[PDB]
C-alpha cells in the first residue's frame, strides 16, 4: 500500500490540517500547489533553479521562526518580485515578529539579488481540518 | 560541503572542464577536418591528449544536486527520482500532479 | 494618398506607476503601510508604532552587519540586469600602499584616523602630497 | 564637496517620509533598480560593447595575416564562418580564437614547410 | 497580565460604500482581516462546512483579483489614457497598411519569473515584404527567387527572411535590412554568366 | 474631508519623431489554471474596450507534458508513477495601435500579469522600403 | 547534377547569406559546427549544475553561530554526541591508535 504524504489514522486524537490530511492524489483536485512560478511551463526554463530556492526558502524560514510557522508557506513570484506567505502563530511579541521580518526580508534580498517581501498571518492556534 | 566525495570530485571536473574548454574546442578543429596537413593535426591530436585528463566532456555526469543519485535524475530539475517524487507529493513543485487518463 | 504618423510621446519608467497611484485615495481604516495587515502585528498605540518600526530597523540592521562582516556568501550574481544596491558592501581601504592615491581613497572612504595617520606617514617620508588632497582631507577632518 | 553632499543628505530627509502605498513602494525599487523597468525588453542592461551587425559576422579583416590562399585560408575560413554564426560569442572572444589560430600556425610554420606551406 | 490581544478585523470599521480600489491597490496576499468577504473554501467534511476564511490556506494559494475590480480597472485606464496616441485613419483597412507598408517586422518579447531576464529567444527577427511592391523586372525577379530559394513563398508572393544570428535584437534587424538590400541589388544586377542559362 | 487638494499628475512629453506603428500584436498567456486565465482574459478585455483598442481573444489547444518515474525504491520496475504537467493557452490579439498605446497597454497588462503565468508578446512593425532599395541604383 | 547557371546561382546565394562559398565536405562541415554553437563544456547548465553547497552551508552555519537560525538536525547531533561521551563512547584523536 502507498504512504507517499499520507498521513494514516491513529486513535482519532491526531489533529491535522487541510493540506497535509489531503493525500497527493487529491492535488489539483482538492488543493492546490504551495508554490507558483513559471519555470515549469512549455518552453519555459530555470525550473531546477526555481526548485532549489524553494527548499532553501522553507528551510530558511523555517529555522529563522522555529514555533511560529502553523501551516505550510506559499512562496510566489511576479517578474523580479518574491513573494512569500506564512500563516504564523501568536505566542511571540509583536517586536520578534517584526525584527525577524524585517531581516529575513532584506537577507534574503540581498543573498538572491531580487526583492522579497514576506506576509504574516496569525491565527490563535493551528487550524485543525479533522481529527484522524 | 559537499553530499560526498563523488560530489566534490564531480565538481571539480565540471570546474576543470569549463577552464581548458576553449582550447579542446580550438585543437579539435584542426583534428576534425581534411583540408590541414596530416602531420600538424597529429601533432594536435598529441596535444589534445597532453591535456589534463579531468579537462574532458565527457567525464561529467548529471548526479542529483541533492543526494548525489548518479542515475535517476531527471535533467529539467537536476533532481533523482525519489526527491522530485517527495516534493511533487508534498505540492512544492508547481504545475506537477498525478497523471491520470 | 499621404498617411499621418503620430509623434511618438515620451514618459518616465515610473509615470505608469504615478499615473495608477493618482488613482486610488488614502484609506482611513487602514493602518500605516510601513507596518503589517494582520489584527494581532497591527500597532495598537504611537509607542507601539515607535517600537514596531525601530524593532523593523534594527532587524534590517543586523542582516547589514551580517552581510558586510561576511561578504563571501553573497558574491553570487543571479539577477540580470544587475542590481548594484543588491551586493555586499565594503569600505575598507584596498590599497595598502603608503601613497597619495590611496590617501585618497581612504579619504574617499571617509575613515578619519586611518587618513590622518598614514597623511603622517607620508609627510615623514618626504612625498609631495597635492594641495586638493590637503583640502579634501581638512574636510574630512572638519566635519568629523 | 563633502558638506554639500551632507546638505542634499538632509535635503533628502526633510522630503523623505514613510512608504504610504504600494504603488510607492514599486516607485522607490523601480528607482532603485530592484524591480524590473516594465515593458520587459530581455536585453535591458545588455550591450555587447555598441558593436553593429557587419563587426560581429565580416570577422574577414582579421585574416590579413593569414594567407590568402591555401588549405590554411580554407580552415580560416569554415572557421571565421563558424564565428560569424556563433550568436552566443562576442566580438573579443570570436577574435580571440583567430588570434589563437595564428598564434599556433606561428609555432608550427616549420611543419608547414615540410608540408610546403607558408605563413605570413 | 494576559498575551497580547488581536484587535478586531478592519472590516467592521470599513462601511458598505467604500473606495475597494483604494482598500486594495496592488496585487496583495488574501487577507481575511482585510477583505469583508465571508468566502468559504476547502471540500467539506461529512455534514460539514468549508472552511472559514480565517486561516483559510487555499484561499492563500489563490492569485486574487481584488486589485483588479471593474471599477479599478476603468479608472487606471482612464488615467492611463493621457499616454496613448490615435492611429492613423488613412490606415483603415488592411490592404491600405500594406499599400503604404510593404514591409512587416516581427519580433517576440518574453515574460519570465525569476531574477534574470535574458532569453535567447528574444533575438529572432522576422522580416516578411511581398515581391510585387518591390521594383522588380523579368531578370531580377527570376534572380531574387533563385537566390533566396525557400525563404520565397511562391502561393503568397511573400519574402521572409529570418535572422538569429546577431546577438541583439537591433543587429538581426540592421542584418535583415542589409539582407534584403544586397539581394534587391545583386538581382537587378546582371551577370556574364547568366548567359550559359 | 481629508483629501488632497492638488494632485500632480505624471508628465507626458511628445517627442518630433514618429511613433512605431503595429498591424498586430499577439499575446499568448501560458498557465495551469484555465479560471485564472478567464480572469485575465476578462481583465485584459475589459482594459482594451477602455483604451479603445480593437481586441480578439481566442483559445489555443492545451498541451499536456507526460513522464513516468519508479514508484519504489528498489526491485520494484513494474510499478510506477505517473506525473503531468497541463499547460493552457490563450492567445490575445490587438489590431491597429500605435507604438504608445502598445507600451502603455504592455506595461499595464505586465505589471497585473498573476503569478505562475508567463506571457509572449508577438510583434508585427510596419515599415516602408529603405532608402537604398528604392531604386536599382545599381 | 546541377547547371553551371545553377551552380553559380546556389554559390552566389550562400555567399550573400554567409554560408561557406568552398564545396567542403562533410568532415570539414564540423569546424563551421564547432565554432557556431557554445561548447558544452561553455554551456551554463555544465559548470552552474550543482549549487554552491559550500556557500549553502557556511552562511546557515554562521546564522546559526549568530543565533539567527535553529537547526534542529545540528542539536540532534550535538545532543548525541553529548551522551556518546558521558556514555564512554569518545571520538579518537588523530595519532591515538588503539589498533596501533
Ligand atoms: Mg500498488
Ligand atoms: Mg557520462
Amino acid at each position: 500500500k502507498n504512504r507517499a504524504a499520507r498521513v494514516r489514522v491513529s486513535k482519532g486524537d491526531k489533529p491535522v490540517t487541510y493540506e497535509e490530511a489531503h493525500a497527493p492524489h487529491y492535488i489539483a483536485h482538492r488543493k492546490g500547489w504551495l508554490s507558483l512560478h513559471t519555470g515549469n511551463l512549455d518552453g519555459e526554463d530555470h525550473a531546477a533553479e526555481r526548485t532549489v530556492e524553494d527548499v532553501f526558502l522553507r528551510k530558511f524560514m523555517w529555522g529563522t521562526f522555529p514555533g511560529c510557522l502553523a501551516d505550510q508557506l506559499v512562496l510566489k513570484r511576479r517578474g523580479n518580485q518574491l513573494e512569500i506567505c506564512a500563516v504564523v502563530l501568536r505566542q511571540l511579541s509583536p517586536h520578534k515578529y517584526y525584527f525577524l521580518v524585517g531581516y529575513s526580508e532584506t537577507l534574503l534580498s540581498y543573498f538572491y539579488k531580487c526583492p522579497v517581501r514576506l506576509h504574516l498571518q496569525t491565527v490563535p492556534s493551528k487550524v485543525v481540518y479533522k481529527y484522524l | 560541503h559537499y553530499v560526498d566525495w563523488r560530489m566534490w570530485r564531480d565538481v571539480k571536473r565540471r570546474k576543470m572542464a569549463y577552464e581548458y574548454a576553449d582550447e579542446r574546442l580550438r585543437i579539435n578543429s584542426l583534428r576534425k577536418n581534411t583540408i590541414l596537413p596530416k602531420i600538424l593535426q597529429d601533432v594536435a591530436d598529441e596535444e589534445i591528449a597532453a591535456l589534463p585528463r579531468d579537462s574532458c566532456p565527457v567525464r561529467i555526469r548529471n548526479r542529483c544536486v541533492m543526494t548525489s543519485r548518479p542515475r535517476g535524475v531527471k535533467r529539467r530539475w537536476r533532481l533523482s527520482r525519489i526527491v522530485f517524487r517527495h516534493l511533487a507529493d508534498h505540492g512544492q513543485l508547481s504545475g506537477i500532479q498525478r497523471a491520470t487518463w | 494618398e499621404e498617411v499621418v504618423i503620430p509623434k511618438k510621446k515620451t514618459w518616465d519608467k515610473v509615470a505608469v506607476l504615478q499615473a495608477l497611484a493618482s488613482t486610488v485615495n488614502r484609506d482611513t481604516t487602514a493602518v500605516p503601510y510601513v507596518f503589517q495587515d494582520d489584527p494581532y502585528l497591527m500597532p495598537a498605540s504611537s509607542l507601539e508604532s515607535r517600537s514596531f518600526l525601530l524593532a523593523k530597523k534594527s532587524g534590517e540592521n543586523v542582516a547589514k552587519f551580517i552581510i558586510n562582516s561576511y561578504p563571501k556568501y553573497f558574491q553570487k550574481d543571479i539577477a540580470e540586469p544587475h542590481i548594484p544596491c543588491l551586493m555586499p558592501e565594503y569600505f575598507e581601504p584596498q590599497i595598502k600602499d603608503i601613497s597619495e592615491a590611496a590617501l585618497k581613497e581612504r579619504i574617499e572612504l571617509r575613515k578619519v584616523k586611518a587618513s590622518v595617520d598614514m597623511f603622517d606617514q607620508l609627510l615623514q617620508a618626504g612625498t609631495t602630497v597635492s594641495l586638493e588632497t590637503t583640502n579634501s582631507l581638512l574636510d574630512l577632518l572638519c566635519y568629523y | 564637496s563633502l558638506w554639500d553632499v551632507e546638505f542634499a543628505k538632509q535635503l533628502a530627509t526633510v522630503n523623505e517620509q514613510p512608504l504610504q502605498n504600494g504603488f510607492e513602494e514599486l516607485i522607490q525599487w523601480t528607482k532603485e533598480g530592484k524591480l524590473w523597468e516594465f515593458p520587459i525588453n530581455n536585453e535591458a542592461g545588455f550591450d555587447d560593447d555598441g558593436s553593429e551587425f557587419h563587426e560581429h559576422i565580416f570577422l574577414e579583416k582579421h585574416l590579413e595575416s593569414f594567407p590568402k590562399q591555401g588549405p590554411i585560408r580554407h580552415f580560416m575560413e569554415l572557421v571565421t564562418c563558424g564565428l560569424s554564426k556563433n550568436p552566443y560569442l562576442s566580438v573579443k572572444q570570436k577574435v580571440e580564437h583567430i588570434e589563437w589560430f595564428r598564434n599556433y600556425f606561428n609555432e608550427k610554420k616549420d611543419i608547414l614547410k615540410e608540408s610546403n606551406i607558408q605563413f605570413n | 497580565p494576559p498575551r497580547r490581544k488581536a484587535l478586531p478585523p478592519r472590516t467592521e470599521k470599513m462601511a458598505v460604500d467604500q473606495d475597494w480600489p483604494s482598500v486594495y491597490p496592488v496585487a496583495a496576499p488574501f487577507k481575511p482581516s482585510a477583505v469583508p468577504l465571508p468566502v468559504r473554501m476547502g471540500y467539506p467534511v461529512k455534514k460539514g462546512v468549508p472552511m472559514a476564511k480565517e486561516g483559510n490556506l487555499e484561499l492563500l494559494k489563490i492569485p486574487n483579483f481584488l486589485h483588479l475590480t471593474p471599477v479599478a480597472i476603468k479608472k487606471h485606464c482612464e488615467a492611463l489614457k493621457d499616454f496613448c496616441t490615435e492611429w492613423p485613419a488613412a490606415l483603415d483597412s488592411d490592404e491600405k497598411c500594406e499599400k503604404h507598408f510593404p514591409i512587416e517586422i516581427d519580433s517576440t518579447d518574453y515574460v519570465s519569473s525569476g531574477p534574470s531576464v535574458r532569453n535567447p529567444r528574444a533575438r529572432v527577427v522576422v522580416l516578411r515584404v511581398k515581391l510585387s511592391s518591390l521594383n522588380l523586372d523579368d531578370h531580377a525577379k527570376k534572380k531574387l527567387i533563385k537566390l533566396v530559394g525557400e525563404r520565397y513563398c511562391k502561393t503568397t508572393d511573400v519574402l521572409t527572411i529570418k535572422t538569429d544570428r546577431c546577438p541583439l535584437r537591433r543587429q538581426n534587424y540592421d542584418y535583415a535590412v542589409y539582407l534584403l538590400t544586397v539581394l534587391y541589388h545583386e538581382s537587378w544586377n546582371t551577370e556574364e554568366w547568366e548567359k550559359s542559362k | 474631508v481629508d483629501v488632497p487638494k492638488d494632485l500632480t499628475k505624471p508628465v507626458v512629453t511628445i517627442s518630433d519623431e514618429p511613433d512605431i506603428l503595429y498591424k498586430r500584436l499577439s499575446v499568448l498567456v501560458k498557465g495551469h489554471d484555465k479560471a485564472v486565465l478567464d480572469s485575465y482574459e476578462y481583465f485584459a478585455v475589459l482594459a482594451a474596450k477602455e483604451l479603445g483598442i480593437s481586441i480578439k481573444v481566442h483559445e489555443p489547444p492545451r498541451k499536456i507534458e507526460r513522464f513516468t518515474l519508479l514508484q519504489s525504491v528498489h526491485i520494484y520496475k513494474k510499478h510506477r508513477v505517473q506525473y503531468e504537467m497541463r499547460t493552457l493557452y490563450r492567445c490575445l490579439e490587438l489590431e491597429h495601435l500605435t507604438g504608445s498605446t502598445a507600451d502603455v497597454y504592455l506595461e499595464y497588462i505586465q505589471r497585473n500579469l498573476p503569478e505562475g503565468v508567463a506571457m509572449e508578446v508577438t510583434k508585427t512593425q510596419l515599415e516602408q522600403l529603405p532608402e537604398h532599395i528604392k531604386e536599382p541604383i545599381w | 547534377s546541377l547547371s553551371e547557371y545553377a551552380f553559380r546561382m546556389s554559390r552566389l546565394s550562400a555567399r550573400l547569406f554567409g554560408e561557406v562559398t568552398r564545396p567542403t565536405n562533410s568532415k570539414s562541415m564540423k569546424v563551421v559546427k564547432l565554432f557556431s554553437e557554445l561548447p558544452l563544456a561553455k554551456k551554463k547548465e555544465t559548470y552552474d549544475w550543482y549549487p554552491n553547497h559550500h556557500t549553502y552551508a557556511e552562511l546557515m552555519q554562521t546564522l546559526r553561530f549568530l543565533g539567527l537560525y535553529r537547526d534542529e538536525h545540528q542539536d540532534f547531533m550535538d545532543e548525541q554526541k553529548r551522551l556518546k561521551k558521558l556514555r564512554g563512547k569518545e571520538k579518537p584523536k588523530k595519532g591515538e591508535g588503539k589498533r596501533a
